[PDB]
């Protein structure tokens, strides 16, 4: 009951550090990709605020 | 009998403390914003 406490903190941490990983990225990509835009250009102008 | 207590370097008067916490600079921010200015200007000047 002292070190499950500590298992189940790391498994907390783990799990949400990969799930916004993982929405954060995918997120990022969906808004990136149609948009189709290269870095240090024009068009990424929702880019100056994006990244 | 005297110094029954060791000196722990606490002679240190607290208005000395006060001269030195004003003077040490962070000029380290500042650079650290111009930079950033610097890096936004950089991209504006790539719209070009």
């Amino acid at each position: 009951y002292t070190v499950i406490v500590l298992c189940g903190v790391a498994l907390a941490i783990l799990v949400g550090t990969a799930s916004s990983a993982a929405c954060i990225a995918k997120a990022r990509r969906d808004c990136l990709t149609p948009y189709a835009l290269a870095p240090n250009a024009t068009v990424p102008t929702a880019l100056a605020v994006l990244c | 009998p005297h110094k029954v207590d060791q000196e722990f370097q606490a002679a240190v008067s607290k208005t000395s403390w006060n001269w030195l916490l004003a003077l040490f600079g962070g000029a380290s921010s500042l650079i650290v914003v111009g930079l950033i200015v610097l890096v936004c200007s950089s991209m504006l000047i790539n719209t070009r």
